Protein backbone atom coordinates (compact mmCIF):
# COMPACT_ATOMS: atom_id res chain seq x y z
CA UNK A 1 0.00 0.00 0.00
CA UNK A 2 3.04 2.25 0.07
CA UNK A 3 5.17 1.00 -2.75
CA UNK A 4 2.65 0.04 -5.44
CA UNK A 5 0.87 3.32 -4.67
CA UNK A 6 4.02 5.26 -5.50
CA UNK A 7 4.39 3.18 -8.66
CA UNK A 8 0.80 4.05 -9.52
CA UNK A 9 1.68 7.68 -8.81
CA UNK A 10 4.64 7.31 -11.16
CA UNK A 11 2.36 5.55 -13.63
CA UNK A 12 0.06 8.54 -13.29
CA UNK A 13 2.94 10.72 -14.45
CA UNK A 14 3.50 8.15 -17.21
CA UNK A 15 -0.02 8.90 -18.42
CA UNK A 16 0.93 12.58 -18.43
CA UNK A 17 3.43 11.90 -21.22
CA UNK A 18 1.07 11.50 -24.19
CA UNK A 19 -1.71 13.95 -23.30
CA UNK A 20 -2.74 16.71 -25.69
CA UNK A 21 -3.53 19.30 -22.95
CA UNK A 22 -5.40 21.48 -25.41
CA UNK A 23 -2.59 21.32 -27.97
CA UNK A 24 -2.69 19.70 -31.41
CA UNK A 25 -0.75 16.59 -30.38
CA UNK A 26 1.44 15.59 -27.46
CA UNK A 27 4.54 15.34 -29.68
CA UNK A 28 6.81 18.24 -28.82
CA UNK A 29 9.54 18.60 -31.44
CA UNK A 30 7.41 17.76 -34.49
CA UNK A 31 5.00 20.61 -33.67
CA UNK A 32 8.15 22.63 -33.02
CA UNK A 33 9.27 21.62 -36.54
CA UNK A 34 6.01 22.04 -38.48
CA UNK A 35 4.22 25.24 -37.45
CA UNK A 36 4.84 28.95 -36.99
CA UNK A 37 6.99 30.16 -34.07
CA UNK A 38 4.00 31.90 -32.36
CA UNK A 39 1.82 28.87 -33.09
CA UNK A 40 4.49 26.69 -31.49
CA UNK A 41 4.58 29.17 -28.60
CA UNK A 42 0.84 28.61 -28.08
CA UNK A 43 1.16 24.81 -28.33
CA UNK A 44 4.18 24.56 -26.01
CA UNK A 45 2.45 27.00 -23.63
CA UNK A 46 -0.49 24.59 -23.41
CA UNK A 47 1.80 21.58 -22.97
CA UNK A 48 3.99 23.18 -20.28
CA UNK A 49 0.83 24.38 -18.50
CA UNK B 1 1.74 40.93 -45.39
CA UNK B 2 5.12 39.24 -44.86
CA UNK B 3 6.47 41.59 -42.17
CA UNK B 4 5.46 39.58 -39.09
CA UNK B 5 7.28 37.63 -36.36
CA UNK B 6 7.18 34.06 -37.67
CA UNK B 7 6.66 34.63 -41.42
CA UNK B 8 9.05 34.12 -44.34
CA UNK B 9 9.32 35.15 -47.97
CA UNK B 10 10.65 37.96 -50.15
CA UNK B 11 11.26 40.18 -47.13
CA UNK B 12 12.00 38.03 -44.09
CA UNK B 13 14.24 35.44 -45.78
CA UNK B 14 16.35 37.72 -47.97
CA UNK B 15 17.04 41.13 -46.48
CA UNK B 16 14.60 42.45 -43.85
CA UNK B 17 13.33 40.26 -41.00
CA UNK B 18 11.64 41.15 -37.73
CA UNK B 19 13.08 39.87 -34.44
CA UNK B 20 10.94 37.65 -32.24
CA UNK B 21 10.26 40.53 -29.80
CA UNK B 22 9.17 43.36 -32.11
CA UNK B 23 8.31 46.27 -29.80
CA UNK B 24 7.42 48.55 -32.70
CA UNK B 25 4.59 49.55 -35.02
CA UNK B 26 3.53 48.91 -38.62
CA UNK B 27 2.44 51.91 -40.73
CA UNK B 28 2.29 51.99 -44.53
CA UNK B 29 0.49 54.17 -47.07
CA UNK B 30 0.34 54.76 -50.81
CA UNK B 31 2.61 57.26 -52.58
CA UNK B 32 2.23 56.06 -56.17
CA UNK B 33 1.73 59.63 -57.45
CA UNK B 34 5.44 60.40 -56.90
CA UNK B 35 6.78 57.08 -58.26
CA UNK B 36 4.54 56.52 -61.29
CA UNK B 37 6.33 56.32 -64.63
CA UNK B 38 4.95 55.09 -67.96
CA UNK B 39 8.03 53.08 -68.93
CA UNK B 40 8.74 52.12 -65.33
CA UNK B 41 10.95 53.59 -62.61
CA UNK B 42 13.82 51.10 -62.35
CA UNK B 43 16.09 53.15 -60.08
CA UNK B 44 14.70 51.30 -57.03
CA UNK B 45 15.82 47.67 -56.85
CA UNK B 46 15.44 44.64 -54.59
CA UNK B 47 16.69 41.14 -53.78
CA UNK B 48 15.31 37.87 -55.19
CA UNK B 49 17.96 35.25 -54.37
Amino acid sequence: DVVNQNAQALNTLVKQLSSNFGAISSVLNDILSRLDPPEAEVQIDRLIT
Amino acid sequence: RQIAPGQTGKIADYNYKLPDDFTGCVIAWNSNNLDSKVGGNYNYLYRLF
